[PDB]
This record gives C-alpha cells, structure tokens and sequence, in this order.
C-alpha cells in the first residue's frame, strides 16, 4: 500500500536525538503510571490529590503542561502509586 | 505495543511528518516545545493505543480519532492490528474540532482503503 | 561497649522523617553525589558541566543546592553528560 | 558506607538528636526547611565521608569538623573506622566558627575516648 508510509520508530529516530528520546520515555513513563492507575487501579485525579499530597492542576500538568514536571512532584505522585525514581547508569 | 503508520497522499507526501520536520527546522523556544509534546503523545499512542484516553485522545467521528498535543491535533484512524495510521495535522481554531478537518480525514480514510486493495 | 556512643543515624533518620521525606531526600542526595563525584573524581567542574549538558552554570547550581527542586528535563541532561539517567522502579 | 552516631553526654542525653527532635516538635515550616537540610548533608557525610568537600563540610581544627546545613553547625569527628560521630549543634551568628564550640567538641570528643 503506497498509502501507508513511514514507521514512526524510524520517523523519531530521524527527527530526534537520543537524549531527546530518553527524555520524551521518561515523560511518557510517568503518564503511563497516570493512565493505568485510572484504568486499573481505578484511581481518579483528586483522589489522587489526596494521596500524593499534590494539587489537581499540577497533576494534570504533568499530562498537558508545556514545560516540567519538578522532580519531588514526581516522586509524591509516583509513590502514592508504589512507584519511585532511581539513578541508573546509561 | 501499537505500530504507527503515517499516510503518505498521491504526490507523494506526509502531512503529519512534513509538518513535523517543519517544527525541526524552526529556531524559537515555542517549536522545540511542539515538537517535544508530539513526540510524548505519538509514542503514547503507541504504548496504550485508544486506551490511553483524555486528555490524549478524543472520538471525533465514525473512524475518526484525534490526538491533542497542546494547540497540535492529529487525526487518525485505526487500522489493520497492531497499526494506526495518522492522517493529518492542524491546528486548533475553534472551541471544538470543525467538519472541514473530519471530512478530509474521511477522505483520506477512503484513499487509504482504495489504494491498499489495488495491491 | 561504650555509653557515649549513642543512637545509629539510620534509626533516628526513621524515627523523625516521613517514608516521602527519606526518598525526596535520597534523590537531593543521590543528585548531589553525582556533581560531587564529577568534581574531585572525573576532573568536571560546574564550567565544564554546563557546555556538555547544554544546561547553564545558574541552573546546575541550583539543581545541587536543593531549595527549588528541578525541572525533569534537566536533571536527564545533566545526569546524561554524567553517564546517568532515572529509570521508573518499584518502591520498596 | 559510613556509619554515623550521635554522641551522648553523661546524663544520657544526645545534644543533636535532641535538637532536630524540638524542630521536628515545631509548626513552623522553616523548622522543616532547617530539618531536611539536615537530613540531606548528614545523608552525605554518610555516603562519602569526609570526601564530600565544601560548602557541605569543614575542618575546623585538628580532629573536629563541621557540617554547614544552612546556618546551623553540626561539630563530628572520626571514629571507629569507618564511622564519624555527631558532637554537638550550634547557630553560627558570626562568620567565625568560635573556639569556644570548638574546645566543647575537643572535650566532648575527649569524653568520648575516655569511656
């Protein structure tokens, strides 16, 4: 099919350096903990405000936000889900 | 894991990555910032397929799906599993998504269908 | 043995700070070891960080010190120059 | 790597101890700013020792340090390979490190070897 094109690993592989490929995983590793706590564990976004400790808008910046996430905002939200970040070599 | 497909028209070009490439060769913060963005949101479709929901991703019509980096919406459809297959992109103008873009989606849908049968 | 030496640190570390506050500490801790080990170790210096990182000398400075906590982004460029990176692990 | 222990007087009282247990006991959040920096640099003398260098740690005079957590100052020596002990605490007011909480860390360490 001539209308079916470019795989995107090879498309982000073109258009992305490998350390803004490590950074954008990462970034979508965390939204994965966001996602499938809302469609396993059944956990909503204020209640997890309550667990983390972190207000709603920041959580959901970091789904939508332009720029961060900090990291100790990171590390509530990712351990309320039994989750953290660890230092790991390269 | 969901393999993704951009569409390639008749001439033939990629809208979703000419687009993109565009971005790549833009200086200015705002760019950069896109780019990064479509990058977490196409990947995540790859990861979680439909199943990773809003803000993400919206239904817009029939086979129509819409992925929603920011101000960036990319429509696309589901296509023969694991695959999706991303149409085209535009920005947003409106309070919502408008007909003009669903119908070219459709379109370009129904190109996708016509061209795969001529084998 | 002897009286004067009193309670371990890992007890009274426990005792007095929270399950979150021990982790959030051990990341500030684990970042700043990495710049330590750079500096007296490996020869880097904060001038030399920032051209390899990208990220600036005010930044990097800042991300040590751990008043404000940084952005994501960052920390993945400045522990990439360093041969490091953050990985999603379960908590135990 | 390194242990760390906190020193007890003769009344059977840890000055250090005592002194981030009446933070911990405040509503004030600056006394949770003062705590985590402790907790931070305490965390760090563990780690690498006497290797971790300024603005974390000096050396002060002969065989005692300090821990610069902020503005407070946390005296320790060596001890018990590879370990170090927590002597005693005090707010710097001045940018001198007075001899006076230095000879107390000399006597406290002194009270240290003799029992």
């Amino acid at each position: 099919n001539n209308a079916i094109g470019s795989n995107w690993k090879d498309v982000r592989a073109e258009l992305f350096s490998k350390e803004e490929i490590l950074e954008s995983d990462m970034r979508v590793a965390i939204m994965s903990e966001l996602i499938e706590a809302r469609n396993e564990k059944g956990i909503s976004q204020k209640k997890l405000e309550e667990m983390s400790g972190v207000s709603q808008p920041v959580i959901a910046r970091m789904e939508t936000g332009k720029t961060s996430p900090q990291l100790d905002t990171v590390l509530k939200v990712l351990a309320s889900l039994g989750k953290t970040l660890a230092v790991v070599p390269l | 894991m969901h393999n993704i497909y951009f569409y390639k028209d008749k001439n033939g070009n990629e809208p979703v990555f000419d687009y993109m490439r565009e971005l790549t060769s833009k200086k200015g913060k705002d760019s950069r910032i896109k780019l990064n963005k479509i990058n977490d949101y196409i990947e995540l479709l790859s990861q979680h397929g439909t199943r990773a929901g809003e803000p993400y991703i919206k239904h817009l019509d029939a086979e129509i799906w819409e992925l929603r980096p920011l101000r960036d919406r990319i429509l696309f459809v589901a296509w023969m599993d694991g695959s999706f297959v991303l149409l085209h992109h535009f920005m947003k103008r409106t309070q919502k998504t408008p007909k003009r873009e669903i119908e070219q989606a459709k379109r370009e849908l129904a190109d996708l269908k016509e061209r795969g049968l001529d084998n």
